[PDB]
């Protein structure tokens, strides 16, 4: 026994629990904001610009080293449109791979008749 | 009109 | 790289590009992947970075006429992106001099025109249309045509000679081998007898401009719209809500 | 002498049905409670048509009254709103609750694994912390999985001496 | 030769500190003002049904002082939303003057203990997300608080 | 043991004077949008003053004609404004596409460094905070900006040095 620290695992909100950025030009600000059906679920986030863009750079850095390395690895459902984006350096795909012959089916059949 | 029908036929 | 450029996805495009430079320091194309690069890097919105690298490159790299004039026609592109009209005029100039494909000569000497038609210098929109012309058979024949039609439109019609304008845009309806751009030339014709207030010859030349069932539908449009003018200038209000009922 | 593994948490998700289960489970009760809550708006914007149907009619106490009346009912939402959706209630503790078990096997899956493999630190690949780059040999992702869902010259010599030990001992 | 450690900053924290009354005290002060701008988001659909109900019998002018007067109390509430729960203000602020002279003193202690014990790495484990499993061998929070603590 | 190492991306992006033009272009790009908006905006206001000018002299269907006219642009600005400065508009989508080829640069010579050096993993220490403390001597984000400016400022070879290089790697055999 090594007695770990044991960290946790959570579910995301339904589909039905939106969560959205939402620009206001009338104060320039951007609003985090996690709503059901209009009811703000937590506390708004407004942010200036250089704010907002911040953290959109931030997670869209994330975002794009993720989907590389997810279309790298190749099981994650959804990979294979990806690796066409993919530098071929970092996958093999057999599609493009063939044996000596095409496959290994044997088709070469006889026909006709033989007497002894 | 069709709005103060429904309270016409409201009585009591 | 050059695969997914003309695919029109341009980020992995430049991560190849990106990748011969990164890898393969004693490789032959080291300028050809730095031109890729910038005109894709041109593509993705950057034309100030394609303007700086391309004009460090051409510095001092003394490269192949062609590919001087591929870099050329890049910088031409990105001047026309940064909204600069007598950069990417100098620099298209530059390209069409030292072009050796005569489809690209013939498309660089006409978007020239239409650069110094926009701006308003009828002589060297001449010049170049006529530069068009000239290169009679050495390119699509869509050049050519469009370059008479643009000559038609920058026609002078206070000091100019009808009859000369007349004679070289029958010959040129006259003829065969302009059979598939004949609208084009058509509506040229009746445009101009409608400046001339000639509506007879006008609307004669709009409905065989007309007739000739472009399949581009902008000309069909305007020419419908052209007739409903006329018609609309005239008291003829009828025939002029029939004729944009037709362009609509 | 300290071994880092990292687990991918969302690949090993992807390969648990119970996930799913969970993921289901609390979209219906979403939808149960987006039910109530439109059920209560549909009452609220009656009494409000009510109101307005004869607010050219009766006096100012009685629209007073009947305005009151459609605030607490609104305020009245807005407290089952909070309940429900809230921040606190019915909802984090339903995640949680749903959560738990998947959050079990997993990680007791990882611990076990973890434990077997002697690993220290345990990272997942899907977080916030991005790895550019990872050993490969250091992912335990898919041996998770199988407990979840539960030199050529070399490898030649041993194929064949299995296939004459097999041949061997099938015929006595 | 690598030698890693890690923290747990949520433990730290509420050890050498009272910070989980004074978070739940925001919180609390953080909900009320989120019900406060409900509140104003319910009056003002009030005022604007209020004012669609009765047109024909305004002259359009004083519906123009009534639009004016709902656009500055959506103003408002905006500004009021903003100041309390901006980036910095109010809410951030609140937090930061709760948690920042803390946060200070916990990095300022990590980095004499890395330097002192040549550590490579240390890890912060409060998110709780990634860093699933440590293994509480290389952990480095008692020597955190006692230096803390050491400080009046 | 395992060896760790990390990048910063904030960093990396701050050492890249390709990536800086490119951004303040883009600060450029967004100023002249604004421009644009204000420009829109006078025009409206113009507009709402002319008819509030002569308001009495109009009939109501006039009245009506210029109050839809008023609304249609009022529409149109507010839909140039939210795609050029949205959430996930014209200008936000830009600011996110500009680092895609420097990430992709940065990505391969990760690789390249941890396949060249026996490093087992290699984080980005700016993607969050679970790095608090980390040993300068493990950083490679110096060694990707070398990297990045060497690729950045490559040169072909002469003929007389492309035959070296020949001659030079063509001895093994
Ligand atoms: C491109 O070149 C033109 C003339 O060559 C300049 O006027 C312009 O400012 C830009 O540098
Ligand atoms: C374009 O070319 C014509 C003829 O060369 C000039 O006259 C004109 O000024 C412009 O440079
Ligand atoms: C063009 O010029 C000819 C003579 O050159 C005229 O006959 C004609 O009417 C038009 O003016
Ligand atoms: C509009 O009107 C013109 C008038 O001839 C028609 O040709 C056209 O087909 C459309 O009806």
């Amino acid at each position: 026994k090594t007695q770990f620290s044991v960290g946790k695992m959570e579910l995301e909100n339904p589909p039905s629990i939106l969560s959205a950025y939402k620009y206001d030009p009338i104060t320039d600000r951007y609003i985090y904001t996690t709503s059901v059906d209009g009811f703000s679920i937590d506390y708004p986030l407004v942010l200036t610009p250089k704010e907002y863009e911040d953290l959109l750079l931030k997670e869209s850095r994330r975002d794009y080293f993720r989907k590389k390395m997810d279309a790298i690895d190749g099981k994650k459902t959804g990979a294979e449109a990806a690796k066409k984006d993919l530098l071929p350096r970092y996958y093999i795909n057999s599609s493009l791979f063939e044996s000596i012959f095409g496959s290994n089916t044997i088709d070469v059949k006889p026909t006709g008749s033989v007497e002894m | 009109l069709e709005k103060q029908v429904p309270t016409l036929e409201r009585l009591n | 790289g050059k695969a997914r450029y003309y695919d029109q996805r341009f980020i992995p495009a430049l991560e190849a590009f990106n990748y011969i430079l990164y890898k393969y320091p004693n490789s032959s194309n080291i300028y050809t992947a730095k031109i890729w690069r910038e005109k894709t890097n041109m593509r993705l919105g950057n034309d100030a970075i394609v303007v700086k690298n391309i004009n460090q490159l051409l510095k001092k790299t003394d490269l192949n006429k062609q590919t001087f004039s591929d870099a050329n026609a890049l910088l031409a592109e990105a001047f026309l992106n940064l909204e600069e009209r007598d950069s990417a005029v100098a620099k298209l100039r530059i390209a069409e001099q030292f072009s050796r494909i005569n489809e690209d000569r013939a498309r660089y000497k006409f978007i020239l025109g239409q650069m110094y038609q926009e701006v308003g210098n009828k002589d060297s929109a001449t010049y170049y249309y006529d530069g068009v012309i000239h290169m009679n058979r050495k390119a699509d024949r869509k050049y050519m045509m469009h370059a008479y039609a643009k000559k038609a439109q920058m026609y002078d019609y206070e000091k100019g000679n009808d009859t000369i304008f007349l004679k070289t845009y029958n010959k040129l309806v006259a003829d065969r081998e302009n059979r598939p751009y004949y609208d084009v030339l058509f509506y040229e014709m009746g445009v101009f007898y409608d400046k001339k207030k000639d509506k007879e010859n006008a609307l004669k030349f709009y409905n065989k401009s007309l007739g000739r069932k472009s399949k581009d539908p902008y000309l069909m449009a305007s020419a419908y719209r052209n007739i409903g003018n006329m018609y609309f200038k005239n008291t003829d209000y009828t025939m002029a809500a029939k004729y944009y009922d037709s362009t609509l | 002498t300290t071994r880092i593994g990292y687990i991918d948490m969302e690949y090993i998700l992807e390969n648990v049905s119970d996930y799913k289960e969970a993921k289901s489970q609390l979209e219906l009760k979403a939808q149960k409670w987006k039910q109530e809550i439109e059920a209560k708006k549909l009452n609220i914007n009656s009494l409000k048509e009510g109101l307005k149907t004869e607010k050219a009619l009766l006096t100012k106490e009685l629209i007073e009254e009947r305005e009151t009346e459609i605030k607490f009912q609104e305020n009245e939402m807005l407290d089952y709103q909070q309940k429900q959706f809230g921040a606190d209630g019915n909802l984090m503790r339903q995640k949680a609750a749903l959560a738990k078990p998947i959050q079990d096997q997993v990680f007791t899956a990882v611990q076990d694994i973890a434990e077997a493999k002697n690993y220290d630190f345990i990272f997942d690949k899907s977080s916030d912390l991005t790895m550019l780059f990872s050993n490969k040999r250091f992912d335990i992702s898919d041996q998770v999985i199988r407990i979840l869902n539960r030199p050529a010259m070399a490898d030649r010599q041993k194929a064949l001496d299995e296939r004459r030990a097999a041949r061997e001992k099938l015929i006595e």
